[PDB]
């Protein structure tokens, strides 16, 4: 049983509340959803960094136990061509939980991207058997938000 | 005929595909079970039938333990979704293959296999092998089979399934002239979630073989038991906010939208044993969203895309102070640009509440039906 | 309820297979049986009552004569040890020096075959034998009867025509006599030349040697009051058990391993060079038939198909006639155009060509008929989907085609290897061996496969048969070309 | 019907040169066999297309006495229509018997459920990959004890090669068993609900579904019993007792070099078989 | 990238799937085709593309003959419904299958995939073999290979008839997004109506290969060309009324109902080519019929099936006089119990008249929308 | 070309008019409806009559030509069970244009029965390459309303 740590601190939100058919309806993977309140996106897990998009507003990680995690910054960001965002970590890299991956400024993104909601879902869902979603305020790198079992 | 369900497991070793589950099933009644693509309902009338092992549990066809009897000694036909013919066996034999084996008679075989093909319009297509039949002709032989044993319960595999568009929905009715007109016990699937507002009388939504709700197709549309039942009910999705709790009273919780505006509104919903502080979720249909002008809660927006349906009229807004994309549905022709000021307003008496693991407040706005 | 009636032969049937020697097929009538009677017992076993009689054929004709050829390995049989030790002794009992009793003779022949009827004067009663024909040694029966024979006896000439076929005939009479044919107008009774007593010790009757069974060479041998091994022994050998000195033969040194090696990277080879060539030439010709721009599709099928179609026994020989060197019309047309007239048959390197040639002429439609029908299973979507955007047909057959093709084709891509490694059909009968390999004890071939090589040493026309020997080379084939289902099945 | 860019008749005409030279080079073996029937004596030696029409092998291995001026009367060098007629007797009885077997046995193996299935198939096709050829040592020595106590089934026997052929038939199961995965798997779970017991709904359902793939199996089984060599020559001792496999091994030989009569036998084996063996292998449309 | 059609034919031997047909779509507008499963649709879309043959007439992709043309160098990218994904490549070889042969830039190559993948949120599984992903992730490769490529036209063939019910619906707007965010010419080819309706700018319903009709999308709800289109557009099916003309006029047509009160009526319609005896068919929306209060043309009846959908409430009515069901279409709810007497108007301004043959005449009462 | 004539008299109309699901939408088979007006059911074209049911108020026939066709009277006509028709011809029977198969009171039948409108459609579509319908008032035996093309 592996524990998923919260990538940035907020509030819990309901994957489904998210305002895109992709993350609402579970497509891209099953999670759970923060409000924005720090500065940093942390990689929730120990593993190797995926890839990370040319934006640099969201990214891909995959742990050491085996499962693909992916933590993409608001819903459509991308049109901000990595306006706010700041690039850290390295596609490739490896790093554990605490360590900062992407780092961002609130108030500039708050009234610019199209919304600030940070889905967090897991890629490969055949290979976990049962997922569970945790609620209420989390903090950067330390809360857990997601208890998977493979 | 009244099958009832009692605590009933199922497992293939570790995966549990079907939680215990409770189903009290009256005569005469019409259920139907709907879901996703595997959630139970597949595997749950095979149960049923016998087709399909019991691991724990109880089930009793018209007050009777039928979890070690054989499929046949039942007392119940089924239609597959393959409609399951015998290719070197003509219509009438298929029909009658129940009757023709384990004590045969000839003059009765030929008495209730026209009575069926009659009304199914198959007399014309006795001798004939189901090859040369077309595919809204092979369900018709399908159904036909089950009609000729005459048994307790029904149960449909997903019928309606192999059919065209046009020809799908309106084949729906033939299925309630051939309820009422029988009066039996039947146990219907499908996927699509109109098929069981418009049939049946006692809806069973699955969720990955939890029992979300049972109800009356009305009390499901109205009052949902869940986040999961509200967003698969009904021809458009259900509008979901991310609103907050602030403050509760003696019949009704306040929240707060997550929007910049942060605005108040009071919800006429249950608010007992509800914490304050925790994130909810607030639920709205399209269908429930009312004109600006009236309702006190203003919201403004832009209008992304327009749905002209003819019959109806399907508006996107974009909400500047929330940041989702909120669907306004209203009768009859909207003419709405692309691009112009759109406003709408937010009836608290037509709202749900959830709660973070899903369960939803009980609605406490009266409505006629329930 | 009916498991009393079935009851009944086994145990019946499998005692009296327990009695009367026979005790390596006695298991297999019980074990398979058994099992048979327990499924058809009980109704909580219905699913093998259906493969039940599919094991039957398996458990019999395939995995018995498997588990024989493994326990043959260990055992002596060969040329020499033909039979058991109980039946090289009759056979030796009936071996006898002369005795000239006088048994005057009259040949009656009887419909379309001969029949003997001697004539005792001492005793008085006649004795008749029955219907034989002419050819080889026999021993047949007398009958007793007082009336005299029908018909009038053959003349002198006749008896003189047949003399060969009729002095090897030993006759046995009711009382015992041994009859062989003395003179023109007579026949003699002998005493055995040999006399079994309480132990199995034989004694002459005429040098007065006494022989005693050896069970290390599995020959009757002679010895003088003392010790067990010494003098003459008489060769009508009988089968014995022996130890792990058949599969030591082949692996310590000898005139076998050489050749052994030698064969098995030849068998190892030929079988990659016709599964290489077989799938190629297949898969090749399998898109260009069901390629959508074509004409003759129908008719471009079934010309390609003859080669396996036309069965293996008569599509080989005909390549045979073909193929030979100084005959045949191959090499007829060789000589026309070109100057050549290369040896089939003789050379080494040269017949190894043609084999290869002929094994491919069968192959290649085969994995085409296999590589069609895989074809199928790729959707047109991805064909048409790489014409959008801009594919050639060759683009398309190395991108799409062929990488997607390997994985399904894997496990029936080394299936035909196992199958060529065992083509004992080809080689014994093409080249029947080809050119034969000098300096050995055992008859081998420059182009003779293993299973070829295991069949020579059993069966060669007088190049002393082991039966043993070639059980037991058998059993290391079997780990070799066996054992790779391993691959076939856990990796694919 | 999809456009064809650079023009096709470029790449076409290269495949239909090729493909025509093709089919000529495989043709080319069995058109010579054509040719020797035509041809005169069984020489090789003299121009090779046939320099005179000869029917004395059309005659002779036929089973005629016919003959020239200078060779007198001489008989059929060896009977073919024997030969022909024995195959038939091995193959027709061998066919019937693998049928039978691999017909239930398929049926358990696609429409059934059983612990043992996983295990079991894993086996068939091991035991299948071991030929019947690598064990003819063994063979002779079983038939030839088995021989002395039940004759009709020992050696060189009709039944001795019958019972021989009845080990192979996991290829042959793996046949039938594809085919009843074919058929919709709802047809046995309905007839159960009918009030029919799993051996009645295959006794009244899929087996008469499955003639079609038995029918071809056993025309299958029927052309490879008749090719069947080693088994056979191994088996057989008597001239009279050959079939047509062992039989023209006969033709071929160093000493008496009968080539020229080859040529009908080698007809008497292709054209009965070559209408059954084509038409076999279009017969399936499942 | 303006594609446009003049007397196309297609025809395998002697059956001519397609008649003659002529289509102008001009550029940047989203057409859809639809028609039953099989009616010229599915070759259509094909015979565009260059995947199939054109009998006769011409094609015109931008103002140039591309009949005759590969499908290669047409300029055009094309989703199939298998979605045609290679299984023995990864997600960003799939997508980047178009420009890694035929002149390869492996550089360029990653900054185009991860453009597309960006957007498409595919970017976390572009080493992933098509095998091991969902049934929608599947769908945005297909959509993403069009998208690296970046073609003048897009040629949807029915992309979302793998998705589940729910999913179909939502991701529905997706397609919508894609249009108005690329702007540019996009045949998409649907069998479901109300695919095509949320859709298109200009739809084309097919019947047996012969184009019905071409239009906006609310013309074809309003203003139907015969009974085919008529009765495929709209949520139920549209009724059919066996009238009989009476009398006819300068711009309007009288009809008798066939009930054996045989009521007359005037229906403001182009009265253009109908002969007066001949025995037409009238047409009237379940939602258009007006409560029996209101109109003039009562119809009295009797209940038999109530449908509640909680949006809306259907109720079938089996009237006396004419020997047809009638269906009826009101918003909200209603309680109506089944058998209880439930009258309807008929209102004259909302009716379609249509010939034997099938052809309808033109409405002349003005329609907002159009 | 094959012509079809009218089993009985009456007026044509259009078969997706038919107040049943099962002949609207074509299911059975494709053809025209007749408001019956006369009071006999005659065999349409010269063959064998294919089947005629137990309530005798329908029946199918199959032309010498090697065309099955089928006529239905009304709609739901089943559940009188036989009130109001009178069989005439025989099931095998060999008939011809004009001949009487099945005789009916119309009023009884237009007082009790859901509808009188009979379906006349033809069973194997698949035959048939080419159908046209007709149009106009018809008479017993004698007005073609439709012309096939096998
Ligand atoms: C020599 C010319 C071969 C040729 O021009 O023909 C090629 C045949 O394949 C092939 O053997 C490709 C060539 C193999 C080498 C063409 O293939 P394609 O039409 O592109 O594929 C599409 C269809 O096959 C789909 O079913």
């Amino acid at each position: 049983t592996i524990e998923i740590i919260a990538p940035l601190s907020g509030e819990i939100v309901n994957i489904e509340d998210v305002p895109d058919v992709v993350f609402a309806e579970k497509i891209v993977g099953d999670g759970i959803a923060i409000k924005p309140t720090g500065n940093k996106m942390v990689a929730p897990v120990d593993g190797t960094i995926g890839k990370i998009f040319e934006t640099n507003h969201a990214f891909s990680i995959e742990s050491d136990s085996g499962v693909e995690l992916f933590v993409h910054f608001g819903i459509d960001t991308v049109e901000l061509k990595g306006e706010g965002f700041k690039r850290i970590a390295e596609e490739g890299q490896r790093v554990k939980v605490g360590d900062t991956v992407i780092e961002f400024d609130l108030p500039l993104l708050e009234e610019k991207a199209k919304s600030t909601l940070t889905p967090v879902v897991i890629s490969n869902m055949d290979e976990i058997k049962e997922l569970i979603k945790l609620s209420g305020s989390v903090t950067v790198g330390e809360t857990p938000v997601i208890r998977i079992k493979k | 005929a009244s099958v009832q369900l009692q605590n009933v497991t199922k497992a293939w070793g570790e995966v549990v595909v079907s939680k215990d589950i409770n189903l009290d099933i009256h005569e005469g009644e019409f259920v139907v079970f709907v879901g996703p693509s595997g959630c139970g309902k597949s595997t749950l009338l095979r149960m049923i039938a016998g087709l399909e092992t019991i691991t724990s549990g109880d089930l009793f066809i018209g007050e009777k333990r039928m979890n070690d009897t054989p499929p046949a000694e039942r007392g119940v036909g089924m239609v597959f979704q393959s409609y399951a013919l015998y290719p070197h066996l003509s219509v009438a034999e298929n029909m009658s293959f129940g009757l023709k084996l384990a004590g045969a008679k000839k003059e009765v075989i030929n008495q209730r296999v026209n009575q069926v093909a009659e009304v199914l319009q198959l007399a014309h297509l006795l001798d004939r092998k189901p090859k040369a039949l077309s595919g809204g002709q092979r369900q018709r032989v399908a159904i036909g089979r089950t009609l000729v044993a005459e048994p307790s319960v029904f149960l449909l595999d997903e019928p309606l399934s192999n059919l065209d568009a046009a020809l799908r929905v309106q084949m729906r009715i033939e299925i309630s002239r051939l309820h009422k007109r029988l009066g039996r016990t039947m146990i219907y699937v499908t996927h699509d979630q109109v098929e069981a507002m418009t049939l049946a009388d006692k809806i069973v939504v699955l969720d990955a073989g939890r029992v979300a709700q049972v109800g009356k197709p009305l009390e499901l549309y109205h009052y949902p038991a869940d986040r999961f039942v509200a967003g698969f009910i009904g021809s458009p999705k259900m509008n979901f906010l991310p609103v907050k709790v602030t403050a509760t009273a003696i019949d009704q919780v306040q929240v707060e939208l997550p929007m910049p505006n942060r605005q108040q509104v009071w919800l006429p919903v249950e608010s007992r044993d509800v914490q304050v502080g925790a994130n909810m979720s607030l639920g709205i249909r399209p269908e429930h969203l009312l004109p600006s002008d009236i309702a006190d809660v203003i919201l403004e927006g832009e209008v992304q895309v327009v749905e002209q349906l003819g019959n109806e009229t399907q508006i996107h807004i974009q909400i500047p102070s929330i940041r989702q994309n909120l669907v306004y549905r209203q009768n009859d022709v909207v003419l709405v640009e692309e691009g112009a000021t759109f406003a709408i307003g937010l009836p608290p008496e037509r709202c749900h509440l959830f709660r973070e693991d899903g369960t939803a407040c009980r609605r406490l706005h009266k409505e006629p039906g329930v | 309820s009916v498991l009393g009636l079935l009851g009944l032969l086994v145990g019946y049937l499998v005692v009296l297979m327990y009695a009367q020697g026979e005790y390596l097929f006695a298991i297999t009538t019980l074990i398979l049986s058994s099992a048979g009677l327990y499924i058809f017992a009980n109704r909580k076993a219905y699913a093998w009552r259906y493969v039940y009689p599919g094991m039957a054929g398996m458990g019999l004709f395939v995995l018995f004569p498997l588990v024989c050829t493994i326990a043959i390995a260990f055992t002596n049989y060969s040329s020499t040890n033909q039979l058991t030790f109980e039946r090289a002794q009759e056979v030796l009992l009936d071996r006898s020096w002369q005795a000239g009793k006088t048994y005057n003779f009259g040949l009656y022949p009887a419909g379309d075959e001969w029949q003997l009827a001697l004539s005792d004067g001492e005793t008085g009663k006649n004795y008749l034998s029955d219907a034989f024909k002419f050819g080889g040694e026999q021993k047949l029966q007398l009958k007793e009867t007082t009336a005299q024979p029908e018909g009038e006896r053959a003349n002198l000439r006749v008896i003189t025509q047949n003399r060969q076929a009729l002095s090897d005939i030993t006759a046995i009479l009711p009382d015992g006599n041994k009859v062989m044919m003395s003179s023109l107008r007579q026949f003699s009774g002998t005493q055995p030349l040999y006399t079994l007593d309480g132990d199995g010790t034989l004694t002459n009757n005429q040098s007065g040697v006494k022989y005693r069974p050896n069970n290390q060479i599995g020959f009757y041998q002679s010895i003088t009051a003392d010790g067990n091994w010494g003098d003459e022994k008489l060769s009508p050998g009988y089968t014995v058990t022996t130890g792990w000195k058949n599969f030591t033969r082949v692996f310590t040194d000898e005139g076998i391993q050489k050749p052994f090696l030698a064969i098995f990277v030849w068998t190892v080879v030929f079988s990659l060079i016709t599964v290489f060539l077989t799938v190629a030439v297949g898969m090749v010709l399998a898109c260009l038939v069901q390629w959508e721009a074509l004409r003759g599709k129908a008719v471009y099928r079934v010309l390609l198909i003859l080669p396996y179609a036309v069965p293996s026994f008569i599509s080989i020989l005909i390549f045979k006639g073909l193929f030979n060197q100084s005959f045949g019309e191959i090499n007829m047309m060789l000589s026309a155009l070109f100057g050549v007239k290369p040896a089939w048959f003789s050379d080494p390197t040269t017949a190894r060509t043609m084999l290869i040639i002929v094994n491919t002429w069968l192959g290649y439609p085969y994995m085409m008929i296999l590589c069609m029908g895989l074809l199928k299973a790729i959707p047109d979507d991805l064909y048409e989907a790489s014409a959008m955007d801009g594919a050639g047909p060759f683009q398309n057959f190395f991108k799409i085609t062929l990488p997607l093709l390997i994985k399904p084709l894997t496990p029936l891509m080394i299936a035909s290897f196992a199958f060529n490694f065992n083509n004992f059909v080809l080689i014994q009968l093409l080249t029947n061996g080809g050119p034969d390999r000098l300096g050995t004890t055992t008859p081998a071939g420059y182009t003779d496969l293993l299973v070829n090589y295991t069949y020579r040493i059993a069966f060669e026309g007088g190049g002393g048969q082991d039966f043993g020997l070639a059980a037991a080379i058998a059993t290391l084939i079997f780990l070799l070309v066996g054992a790779l289902a391993i691959v076939n099945l856990k990796a694919t | 019907a999809m456009v064809q860019p650079k023009s096709q008749k470029a790449r076409l005409f290269i495949t239909h040169l090729l493909l025509l030279l093709f089919i000529a080079a495989i043709m080319f073996p069995l058109l010579m066999v054509v040719a020797i029937s035509l041809r005169q004596g069984n020489f090789a030696t003299g121009s090779l297309i046939p320099e005179q029409i000869s029917w004395d092998h059309w005659k002779l291995a036929l089973g005629f006495s016919v003959e020239q001026a200078d060779g007198r009367i001489t008989p059929p060098p060896f009977p073919v229509l024997l030969w022909l007629w024995n195959s038939v007797k091995v193959a027709g009885i061998s066919a019937i018997g693998i049928v039978a077997l691999s017909t239930t046995c398929a049926y358990a193996f696609a429409r059934m459920r059983f612990p043992g299935k996983a295990t079991l198939l894993k086996g068939m096709l091991i035991f299948q990959m071991f030929p019947a050829v690598l064990s003819l040592v063994a063979l002779y020595a079983l038939f030839d004890r088995l021989g002395e106590y039940i004759p009709f089934i020992g050696l060189n026997t009709h039944g001795g090669v019958i019972f021989a052929y009845l080990g192979g038939i996991a290829l042959h199961v793996w046949t039938i068993k594809g085919y009843f995965e074919t058929i919709d798997s709802s047809l046995e779970e309905a007839a159960a609900l009918d009030g029919a017991t799993p051996w009645q709904a295959f006794r009244l359902v899929l087996l008469p579904l499955s003639v079609p793939i038995l029918a071809v199996v056993f025309i299958l089984s029927f052309i490879a019993a008749i090719t069947e060599v080693p088994v056979a020559s191994l088996l057989l001792r008597d001239v009279n007792s050959y079939t047509l496999a062992v039989g023209m091994q006969q033709y071929l030989n160093p000493q008496n070099y009968l080539w020229g009569d080859f040529a009908a036998a080698a007809v008497m084996s292709a054209l009965p078989i070559t209408i059954v063996f084509l038409l076999a292998q279009r017969w399936l449309v499942n």
